[PDB]
RNA sequence: ACCCCUAUACCUUCUGAUGAAUUAACUAGAAAUAACUUUGCAAGGAGAGCCAAAGCUAAGACCCCCGAAACCAGACGA
RNA sequence: GCCUGGUGAUAGCUGGUUGUCCAAGAUAGAAUCUUAGUUCAACUUUAAAUUUGCCCACAGAACCAAAUCCCCUUGUAAAUUUAACUGUUAGUCCAAAGAGGAACAGCUCUUUGGACACUAGGAAAAAACCUUGUAGAGAGAGUAAAAAAUUUAACA
RNA sequence: UCUCUUACUUUUAACCAGUGAAAUUGACCUGCCCGUGAGGCGGGCAUAACACAGCAAGACGAGACCCUAUGGAGCUUUAAUUUAUUAAUGCAAACACCUGCAUUAAAAAUUUCGGUUGGGGCGACCUCGGAGCAGAACCCAACCUCCGAGCAGUACAUGCUAAGACUUCACCAGUCAAAGCGAACCUCAAUUGAUCCAAUAACUUGACCAACGGAACAAGUUACCCUAGGGUAUCUACUUUAUUCCUCCCUGUACGAAAGGACAAGAGAAAUAAGG
């Protein structure tokens, strides 16, 4: 009496494992919940995938987790905490390769 | 044939079958891309850059007429009436660079192509062709020994008039007292000063067009032209006269 | 196929049958057959069985000096191996190094 | 699962014992290995046989020479059950382009320069 | 010649029972869209129609045998 | 009913498919009145164009075991793309991690890896265990795997 | 018929003479035991060759039973689709029959009766999502273990466009999205349905097509089912290798202590088997 249970895998997990150079717009990784969160240059969609912003190198850090005053949810999860304990999470960086133009000459008036 | 199923025994089934799952053909919505595929009129592309090539290696000759037989004779332009091609049409490509007075009869011009004609002191003209009228004009040969007198053409049909009636593209059937403003304002637009076309000896054959409802040059509809003796049988019936030069 | 598989056996049988014959006429000497392939390599003699089950038929008193020579050696082999530590080596136990 | 098999780093650090076993130094070692393939590829998972394409060993019983660096070492450790490692020892110099042809890489694992067929 | 030693008939169907006494004769791969190869000519090719942003013309090279119960029409039969 | 014709009916099913020699070549799946079949994919093959492929080191991949991904060096020689098509798929067993079953089955269902549908040697015979692969002749040689080991109970 | 069979005659038989088939048949130089997975393979054993007559243990040889085919046929219907055929009505035509058009009946006719399944059936199920199996990139089955879904709510820029990507192992579908123009200053996991066709001026809308890649609309059954499939002796072997019951005696002694009560060996009588 056991029916349903016949979804496929998701497929998701992480598209640009660090070190990858990356375009803007390739998305990095798609999760579920929030098992990367968005750092420098990386963009979240509706469906909590993370893209990246500009173009470079793939890096993923641990940082320290301060959610936005607004989020009842986490920031009543602070509150509980005793006085240093301090939330991490990992966070996805891309650190953008070029320069976003150069100035060039163009007529000897 | 591999082992024994349904290729071996020779029954695959038709082409696009996928098996039973509604095939890739059908899942997908009609629409009207082909829809009114053979009613579309068709014109074959003849650039200047070409026009040029075939100026300078002798295959027109640009001190008489170009029309639609010159370029078929001179083997530049292949245009078959079936798979309904309507005639030429002039393209800009080569605009600059190309260095011909001529005196093109082209069925649509663009505007920088009438403007680089015009430019070096030629003459564009659109005229129209039936799928009969342009049959015959293309092949002249094979039709004058069919034995049918020479046809008039038709006039366009009412989407078309309205091109062919003005003198911004040069229309057959526009006024001859509002080309020198056209001329004039394409002289204006693309920077060259307007020759005048009377000055020069070739002007009077610069000025030659055949009128709508003559297919052929020198010829009138009506005629029977006998290939054999080399004579032209023509009609004195005045009820034939009415219908042939109406 | 009969025909070509029997290639790998006739030089199977061959051998086996030549391995028969050294064996019985080594047993004349009262050798053992390992004793007498052992103790010929080690005299840099290398003689193959062949060789040495035709010179048991047709040449028995070659034969029987390889058989001699065979348990000379071993016997050096089994003195040498004996009294341990550095001595003078056999005299047959002597190699020939090549360069 | 038959998986592919780390092996922890303290199974290659030698003890003074084993230098007294075979005959090495840890203080300027040796600079190329002889590897030859004496197990076969068959019924061993892909990796080893590829690995064993990539150090030239599809022959068994034919000797290769390898550079002692920790990129070839990688490869050996994954086959090293297969193969059979020497150092090449050198008692001449390495040859020179007048010894080019005269060499013979004997049982020892020496590498001899001069290589007559007279007895010494 | 045999004795010695080695050697689990063939086809087909399965991951690993079928059919065949034997001989002779008969008995089963048919299509040139597109691609490829080789020529011709080449912004044109083709012996009209057709194709053409290096194409077009020509050729070469690819697609099995036997076997139901049936259904229908018209006859012949008490 | 039977005969002739349609009729070479139709058959995803059974059976059969004829010279030589060489080469390359075996196990993801998704849909389907579908599971005796097809279509797409995967794998396979040829031809072509190009440039990387494989092995991999640090660093790196989440909160609520074995390993893998990623990956420069290095060791190698392949890979991708373009063109054109066929064929194959309930695989079996062994080792390992599991599920169902009786911690039965030469039982059923997944995963990783081998081997077999490719050779030879061994294990009694022997698809799947061990050794071993690339092809010929030799009345040469060195080897690999490879032979089951056990025998008992006095008592103050 | 049987205990329990016996004798004889005929036929058949067997031999001699004439005449002379058939089913069968890969090739055979066609042994036993154990083992393997058995005339043939392994280990043992056996073993001159050859007819003739027998025997029937083995070799070699229909009728059932189950399943499958998008294979047929028949039967029953309140399966589906018809009413061409009859019979009635009704309306037109015509001045009751006939013709035309509807409608109701009978008689039929055409066609169908999905799939999963530790063979099949009942039950249960068929699509989508979450968790375990499947511990750490991705993927991973089961008539495996547990939860759920087929919506609701808010907003009306839930506008228009567009680099770059992901992707349920194909395709189809799905997802994410910077910049831009125009403006302000979506939550939830699933929450769903192709093409054709309809409806609509248009924009759009249309299935528990849930058998959820969906045939525009077709049930039960056949032990009458049918078809295609799947699960007269040739050879070997063989054909002349003493028990029991009862009686009696010993003895009603041994032994026991009384009750009790032997053996053995002997005589008997029986019965069966074996041989005459
Ligand atoms: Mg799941
Ligand atoms: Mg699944
Ligand atoms: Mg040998
Ligand atoms: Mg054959
Ligand atoms: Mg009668
Ligand atoms: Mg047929
Ligand atoms: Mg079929
Ligand atoms: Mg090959
Ligand atoms: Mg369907
Ligand atoms: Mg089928
Ligand atoms: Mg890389
Ligand atoms: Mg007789
Ligand atoms: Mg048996
Ligand atoms: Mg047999
Ligand atoms: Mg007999
Ligand atoms: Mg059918
Ligand atoms: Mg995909
Ligand atoms: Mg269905
Ligand atoms: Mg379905």
């Amino acid at each position: 009496k056991n029916l349903g249970g016949k979804s496929s895998g998701r497929r998701q997990g992480i598209k640009k494992m660090e070190g990858h150079y990356v375009h803007a717009g390739n998305i990095i990784a798609t999760q579920r919940h929030f098992r990367w969160h968005p750092g420098a240059h990386v963009g979240v969609g509706k469906n909590k995938c993370l893209y990246a912003l500009e173009e470079g190198i793939v890096r993923y850090t641990k940082e320290v987790y301060v959610p936005h005053p607004r989020n009842t949810e986490a920031v009543d999860l602070i509150t509980r905490l005793p006085k240093g304990a301090v939330l991490y999470k990992t966070f996805v960086h891309v650190v953008p390769a070029k320069p976003e133009g150069t100035f060039k000459l163009v007529a000897m008036l | 044939r591999g082992h024994k199923g349904e290729r071996q025994r020779g029954t695959r089934p038709r082409l696009g079958f996928e098996g039973g799952q509604t095939p890739f053909y059908i899942r997908i919505p009609k629409y009207g891309f082909n829809e009114g595929h053979s009613f579309r009129r068709q014109y074959k592309p003849l650039s200047l850059n070409r026009l040029q090539y075939l100026i300078d290696l002798g295959r027109v000759d640009p001190s008489q007429p170009i029309d639609l037989t010159q370029l078929v004779n001179g083997r530049g332009v292949t245009i078959q009436p079936l798979k309904r091609d309507y005639g030429v049409q002039l393209v800009e490509e080569g605009a600059d660079t190309f260095t011909a007075k001529v005196n093109i009869e082209v069925q649509l011009a663009s505007e920088l192509a009438i403007a680089a004609i015009e430019k070096n002191g030629g003459v564009v003209t659109t005229a129209f062709y039936d799928p009969r009228s342009l049959d015959i004009v293309c092949k002249p040969v094979p039709f004058f020994l069919r034995g049918q007198p020479i046809p008039k053409r038709m006039l366009p049909p009412e989407e078309l008039v309205p091109y062919y009636t003005d003198a911004k593209n040069r229309g057959y059937l526009a006024d001859p007292a509002k080309f020198p403003e056209a001329r004039l304002e394409l002289a204006r637009k693309y920077g060259y000063i307007l020759p005048d076309i009377t000055k020069d000896e070739l002007f009077k054959m610069l000025c030659t067009r055949k009128d709508p409802r003559q297919i052929f040059f020198g010829l009138a509809p009506g005629w029977v032209v006998n290939m054999a003796d080399k004579k032209i049988l023509k009609p004195t019936d005045e009820n034939l006269l009415k219908y042939y030069t109406s | 196929v009969k025909c070509t598989k029997a290639r790998y056996l006739k030089k199977k049988n061959m051998r086996t049958l030549w391995i028969n014959r050294i064996t019985a006429a080594s047993q004349e000497h009262g050798l053992k057959y390992p004793a007498l392939i052992g103790n010929l390599v080690k005299c840099q003699v290398e003689l193959n069985r062949k060789v040495l089950a035709d010179l048991a038929i047709y040449e028995p008193k070659t034969f029987k000096s390889l058989a001699a020579l065979a348990s000379r050696r071993r016997h050096e082999g089994f003195a040498a191996a004996l009294g341990d530590g550095k001595e003078p080596e056999g005299i047959f136990s002597r190699v020939v190094q090549y360069h | 699962k038959f998986t592919r098999s780390r092996i922890p780093e303290k199974v290659f650090q030698a003890s003074p014992e084993d230098h007294e076993k075979y005959g090495g130094d840890p203080q300027n070692p040796h600079k190329l290995h002889i590897v030859t393939r004496i197990k076969s590829t068959r019924r061993r998972p892909y990796w080893e046989k590829d690995i064993i394409k990539m150090l030239g060993l599809e022959k068994a019983h034919t000797p290769q020479v390898h550079k002692n660096i920790p990129s070839v070492n990688a490869k050996l450790k994954v086959v090293k059950h297969l193969i059979r490692i020497k150092p090449l020892k050198l008692p001449q110099g390495l040859p020179a382009e007048e010894n080019m042809s005269n060499t013979c890489l004997k049982s020892t694992g020496e590498l001899v320069v001069q290589w007559h067929l007279k007895p010494v």
